């Protein structure tokens, strides 16, 4: 305290940080990299913020508004009134639901402030997503010109066909509980 | 008619003493007690030692009927007394000392886990399958 | 005593 | 959205696909009771947890006397004077110092933001 | 005025409150001293 | 230090471990007596 | 018919009764003789759309009870006996509770 | 009928009179004054009545096998602080020769025994011994039962005492001791804290105590396990709330606690611990502590989890529940209540506790401070003492449990005289 | 001692009227050896049968069914711990505790009644360990100490009025820290309760005198309020060296 802040980030100073450099502590209390650019990104302050954009770890939690998981029967049901069009349109030439389509809905809605801040892209969010979880996750993805930012996230096709599993007959951890391990992991971990 | 200002006034009787000893039987109202279906009932002092002092078992319709437990009441009304009006063919209401409290709880009729198998149970605590398959394998 | 930049 | 209550044994119950009709529905795992479900969502997880506090203020706040009041605002119902106000009084509600207004006068409890 | 600012001079002399909110400042620095000596003491015998 | 436009030379941490295990033990050396002369003549003091 | 049997037949009637809460020195008054087989007179008064009961101490006990009614929605409450017999019965369903005040 | 602007004579009016009636030490005193009378009868009556009887295997038959001697401590009584000299003629003492010759001010205690012996004939006799002396209470200088209380500053000075001398401290060994306010936290007031390292996130405490009749506290936690933690079922699960209960090992589920205390439906549990069941964020919050207890649906069944962590295991299934039984009405929560059917009572201070973890955990209640000296007490010269006699007073009857029993497995006779230990409390 | 966490030593404000700022010791002990304000009395204990029993003479169902309901029953009577039961009335039943405070039947002056307007709890507390200190006590704006008090502790000797009696008119109160949380305060009767531009109109109690904030050996000090804060600790454990 009382140190004087010239940038807003606070920093180890006196006999704590000589206890810090003497011990040689392998946990810092503030842990702070400064770094230089190397371009015009240092003259340009917008070069200079999309460089901070890809500094600064971003997970799905940050950019996301509000999740709710919905029992949806039929893609074509719709039991939320407003995917009815966006799911129509990506229903109207269907992909990956050959094998089937899983039953259970994650209706994701992120902030558009915090997209637009973070710059992130609903295509680059579902493309995360996507490939990393693989082809079990099934994202649709609104336009960004509609008022509100939908990520519908669905369960493995192959998965709920069981075709492709073979074996025995039976559930593993539900779908729902599934599907809910599903959005911690990715509320914490998705690091976009 | 009368019965916008009717007044009714009766007389209050309080025998010195009565052969049977007067209680509160209370069930909660969202357990839905209903009496039709009480064809027949069991009240009887519990076993679970294996008398005057121990809590109540009330077994309603034998074992295929609801089970209730009572409980007399802790609290002892030190400064305060509960009386019953009950009405009767002279027309005068008769005030009954509370010799006890009991709040009744129902135990559901359904498949209880053994203890042993409840015990490996919780040894597995990351039940990772369905509780509900377990609980039918039961 | 004095301010946050000071002393207590 | 809410946490409904077995008619039987007054267990939780949880939800549970119905393979044949498609449709939801609510199982006790202690019996066999079943219920279908009529609202078809489950879990709801607001993130930004963005909660009107005024369903968290009580009209009974219009009584304290260590609250400040001002007679400029008044209520919208009774068109009273006095409002006691006061911020947000609650950990983990981001950054608000928003003022939240109680009608003072018995009963009334109206409780605006402005 | 209530979270601590201290208008009045010395010489002129603090209100109540202006005083028991110094007395918060004064300890704070004391304790800092008191604190202070045994973890200056303990690196000083570490590094000689 | 491997992102794009990002300065190779100057981007440096205040983490003296991290700066070992990347850098090595010469940029230790250096980076340990910068952080404790910030340390040290932050006050204003200066120690040879 | 057994020992442990209970007569519910109070409850088939559907006798109702009502439960009071009284205070310590009328319920003491009372016990002084209570064998008399009088304590006092409960008077109920109703009129349109409100109805008082009030509760007069008897003159020779001495030597007027507001009643403030209760809702019993929240809660079933039955009275039941233990007979000297062993004969358990029940004596009717609760349909009103009532608290007794000082003057 | 006002007194504007002549205010700075009417402060000091009145804190003259403040300090006429009562002075600056009179806590010290007050609390001294107030143990003495009030603590020492209510442990002397506290302690449990000595039961005793000869042991059956010792000797041969049931005639008088059982020779039952029950002992009661009826009342207390304080003589003046008095000096027994080395002849032995009781003498007042006054502070100042207490002083000077290095002895301790201290006043006898005399307490009524009761004495009643069953020979299984059915003639039990009831012998009473009044005012036998247990011990030596130092007294508190200008306390009520102090030698100098109650004498004007000529008697003061006639006694070679001060005038002005404030008083409340002992003489001991011709030295002036004063017990020093101890700081503590309060008790039988539910506190719930955050500590960042640990492994919960917010843990809610209660250091109940029953008045202080014995057991200084009962502390017992009811606290949210961080969701930091990470595994597939744990993430799917969330925070789960545990309860570290006094005498048991390790943590309990509490949806557990709440079966064990009889109330086993989920509904019941949820309505002592949600006072509201239509807000929906605290049924969330509560709902993964109901999936770790969903394996224990029984009341017995829970005894039987709570018995098996407690900290001596019982061999016999029943002698565990039993003994969990036990453990929970008198450890557990004992402000609320420690017999019968204060059961009821503990779930529903339980679900108070459990409540208040969730409202903080929400943030719809602040942290508790620690250093709130709201949520603090001062132990003063009373409860310090009150705790002294207490154990020292246990540790006297145990002395006499044991030369009577000696006695009694002899069978030749009993002497309570003999058997206290003035010593002990002195 | 050994603690080198700066937390527990720090002048907490509620330490305020009960502790003296000043007076601690310096050195290992700075903030953890603290001592007593002028004014300040400690709770001696008492038995809370009579609070119980009055409480449950007003209302206070205990065993009741569910009834809390959203707190709709507004308030849930605590006791020294031991929830025993709730009110639907919580403002009236406050009043008649604090005039049977004054009538001294049920409620002695140490009882201490705090009422949570929101969570909705009134503690109640009797626990004899409690800190508390006289206030007196403000009726919408006005002092109740009036001319007739003040003029009958004048002539304290052979009037026989003394501090008890101005306690048992109702003039004088003992406010505890939790008490003390609940509490509008006045500094002074003239400068604050009278009207002005309104900080606040709704003060409820008034200090006696601000300078019994300091305890024994800061009393002594002259001008205190002129001299830094850490000279006036130095003073304090100065006097305590000082002959006479
Ligand atoms: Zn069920
Ligand atoms: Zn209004």
């Amino acid at each position: 305290f009382h140190y004087a802040g010239v940038s807003a980030k606070n920093v180890t100073l006196g006999v704590p940080r000589l206890k810090e450099l003497i011990n040689i502590s392998k946990k810092p209390k503030t842990p702070s990299l400064t770094v230089f650019l190397l371009g015009q990104s240092a003259r340009d302050a917008e070069r200079a913020k999309d460089i901070l954009c890809r500094l600064e770890h971003t997970t799905l939690r940050k950019v996301t508004a509000n999740t709710a998981i919905y029992y949806d029967p039929n893609p074509q049901s719709t039991v939320v009134a407003e995917d009815q069009e966006w799911v129509n349109v990506y229903y109207e030439m269907p992909d990956f639901d050959v094998a089937r389509i899983s039953p259970w809905l994650l209706r994701v809605e992120l902030d558009r402030k915090h997209m637009t801040d973070r710059k992130l892209t609903m295509e680059q969010i579902a493309e995360k997503i996507n490939a990393g979880f693989g082809d079990d996750l099934n994202c649709i993805f609104n336009d960004d010109n509609a008022e509100k930012l939908v990520l519908r996230i669905r369960i493995m096709n192959s998965d709920e066909n069981k075709m492709q599993e073979e074996e025995e007959v039976v559930d593993k951890m539900d779908d729902d509980v599934f599907l809910r391990c599903i959005e911690s992991n990715m509320l914490t971990d998705m690091t976009l | 008619g009368p019965s916008s200002q009717n007044v009714t006034e009766y007389v209050v009787r309080v025998p010195k003493n009565t052969t049977k000893k007067y209680n509160i039987m209370a069930f909660n109202a969202a357990d839905k007690v209903n009496f039709a279906t009480w064809n027949q009932a069991r009240l009887e002092r519990d076993l679970s030692n294996k008398p005057e002092d121990q809590p109540w078992l009330l077994r309603v319709n034998g074992k295929s009927g609801r089970k209730f437990k009572g409980i007399k009441k802790g609290g002892v009304t030190e400064n305060t007394s509960y009386y019953i009006f009950t009405q009767c063919p002279d027309g005068a209401f008769e005030a009954f000392p509370v010799h006890n409290w009991y709040n009744f709880t129902p135990l559901a009729r359904h498949r209880t886990l053994t203890a042993e198998e409840a015990e490996e149970e919780w040894e597995r605590r990351n039940k990772v399958l369905n509780h509900f398959s377990i609980m039918q394998q039961r | 005593i004095w301010g946050i930049g000071c002393n207590p | 959205v809410g946490i409904r209550f077995c008619q039987e044994c007054n267990n939780m119950l949880y939800p549970k696909e119905d393979k044949e009709n498609r449709i939801l529905l609510y199982a006790c795992r202690n019996c066999d009771y079943q219920q279908e479900a009529d609202n078809s969502c489950i879990y709801v997880n607001k993130i930004t947890h963005e909660v009107d506090e005024l369903t968290q203020i009580i009209a009974d706040v219009s009584q304290d006397p260590t609250l400040p009041r001002t007679e400029d605002h008044p209520c919208q119902k009774c068109g009273h004077k006095e409002a006691v106000f006061f911020q947000s009084h609650s950990a983990r509600a981001e950054d608000a110092m928003r003022l939240y207004y109680v009608c003072t006068a018995p009963h009334c409890g109206h409780r605006w933001t402005e | 005025e209530s979270r601590g600012f201290v208008e009045n001079s010395y010489l002129a002399g603090l209100t109540p409150t202006e005083f028991f909110f110094h007395a918060m400042g004064g300890r704070e620095g004391l304790i800092d001293t008191a604190v202070k000596t045994a973890e200056t003491g303990y690196i000083q015998r570490r590094l000689i | 230090l491997s992102e794009k436009d990002v300065d190779p030379v100057r981007t440096t941490s205040n983490d003296i471990v991290e700066i070992f295990t990347v850098l090595g033990i010469e940029a230790v050396r250096k980076a340990l007596e910068r952080e404790l002369y910030h340390v040290i003549s932050f006050d204003g003091s200066y120690v040879n | 018919a057994e020992r442990g049997e209970l007569d519910l037949t109070g409850a088939k009637q559907n006798t109702g009764v009502w439960l009071v809460k009284v205070p310590k020195y009328l319920s003491q008054q009372w016990a002084k003789a209570s064998g008399r087989g009088e304590v006092g007179k409960l008077r109920i008064a109703k009129t349109q759309g409100r109805t008082e009961v009030s509760f007069t101490l008897n003159e020779d006990l001495a030597n007027e009870h507001p009643f403030v009614l209760q809702s019993v929605g929240g809660q079933t409450l039955t009275v039941f006996t233990e007979s000297s017999s062993d004969k358990l019965s029940l004596e009717g369903i609760v349909v009103q509770r009532a608290e007794c005040r000082p003057a | 009928e006002i007194t504007p602007d002549l205010w700075q004579e009417a402060c000091w009016i009145v804190i003259s009179s403040y300090f006429d009636e009562k002075g600056l030490v009179r806590q010290q005193l007050d609390s001294f004054d107030e143990f003495i009378q009030m603590s020492v009868q209510r442990i002397v009556e506290d302690a449990p009545p000595i039961d005793l009887q000869a042991e059956a295997q010792h000797a041969s038959g049931e005639v008088e096998e059982p020779p039952r001697y029950l002992l009661k401590f009826e009342q207390i009584y304080l003589s003046k602080p008095t000096h027994w000299e080395r002849d032995g003629a009781p003498s007042p003492m006054m502070p100042n020769e207490a002083r000077l010759r290095n002895l301790t001010y201290s006043a006898p205690l005399y307490v009524d025994i009761t004495k009643t012996v069953i020979k299984e004939g059915e003639e039990q006799l009831q012998t009473q011994h009044q005012k036998t002396f247990i011990g030596k209470i130092p007294i508190m200088l200008r306390s009520t039962y102090c030698l100098l209380n109650g004498l004007t500053d000529r008697d003061l000075c006639e006694l070679n005492e001060c005038p002005l001398d404030p008083g409340g401290y002992f003489i001991i060994n011709g030295s002036e001791k004063v017990l020093i306010a101890q700081e503590k936290m309060a008790t039988n007031t539910v506190y719930v804290f955050a500590k960042k390292d640990s492994k919960y996130a917010y843990t809610g405490e209660c250091r109940s105590c029953l008045e202080n009749s014995s057991r200084p506290t009962s502390t017992i936690w009811v606290s949210m396990l961080a969701r930091g933690g990470q595994g597939a079922k744990k993430s799917a699960i969330g925070q789960r709330i545990v309860a570290t209960l006094p005498y048991i090992k390790q943590e309990v589920p509490i949806i557990i606690v709440f079966r064990a205390l009889g109330f086993v439906s989920d509904r019941d549990i949820l309505e002592h611990i949600i006072y509201d069941f239509e807000d929906p964020e605290m049924m969330e919050m509560v709902k993964p502590s109901l999936d770790e207890a969903f394996v224990i649906q029984e009341q017995n069944v829970a005894l039987n989890f709570i018995g098996s962590r407690g900290a001596k295991p019982g061999v016999t299934k029943e002698k565990r529940i039993k003994y969990a039984k036990e453990v929970l009405q008198k450890e557990m929560l004992p402000h609320v209540g420690v017999s019968d059917f204060c059961e009821t009572k503990k779930a529903y201070f339980l679900g108070y506790m459990v409540h208040r973890l969730l409202l903080a955990a929400l943030g719809r209640r602040e942290l508790d401070d620690r250093d709130h000296y709201g949520n603090k007490r001062l132990d003063l010269a009373g409860p310090l003492l009150a705790f002294l006699f207490r154990g020292m007073f246990k540790n006297l009857l145990k002395e006499v449990r044991i030369y009577a029993q000696k006695f009694i497995d002899r069978g030749k006779d009993f002497n309570l005289e003999l058997a206290i230990k003035t010593r002990i409390i002195s | 001692r050994d603690g080198k966490l700066a937390k527990p030593r720090q002048l907490h404000n509620t330490l305020w009227g009960m502790v003296c700022p000043a007076e601690t010791p310096e050195g290992h002990a700075v903030g953890l050896v603290k001592n007593l304000a002028l004014m300040a009395y400690i709770s001696v204990g008492s038995q809370p049968s009579p609070i119980l029993e009055f409480l449950e003479e007003w209302s206070m169902e205990n065993l009741e069914e569910i009834s809390p309901a959203a707190i709709a029953d507004a308030t849930k009577i605590f006791v020294n711990g031991c929830w025993v039961g709730i009110h639907k009335d919580p403002e009236q039943l406050m009043n008649t505790l604090r005039k049977l405070r004054r009538q001294m039947d049920i409620i002695v002056s140490e009882v201490s009644m705090i009422r949570d307007i929101r969570e909705r709890e009134i503690r109640i507390y009797t626990d004899a360990g409690r800190i508390c200190r006289p206030l007196l006590i403000v009726e919408k704006q006005k002092l109740l100490l009036k001319k007739r008090h003040i003029d009958q502790l004048k002539e304290r000797e052979y009037n026989n009025y003394s501090w008890q009696d101005l306690v048992a008119s109702g003039v004088v109160e003992y406010i505890d820290t939790l008490e003390e949380e609940t509490v509008m305060l006045a500094m002074t009767p003239d400068d604050l309760q009278e009207k002005e531009v309104a900080y606040c109109s709704t003060y409820t109690h008034c200090e006696i005198h601000p300078s019994m904030i300091l305890g024994v050996c800061a009393s002594i000090i002259p001008f205190p309020d002129h001299n830094q804060s850490p000279r006036n600790t130095y003073q304090s454990a100065m006097g305590k060296q000082a002959m006479g």
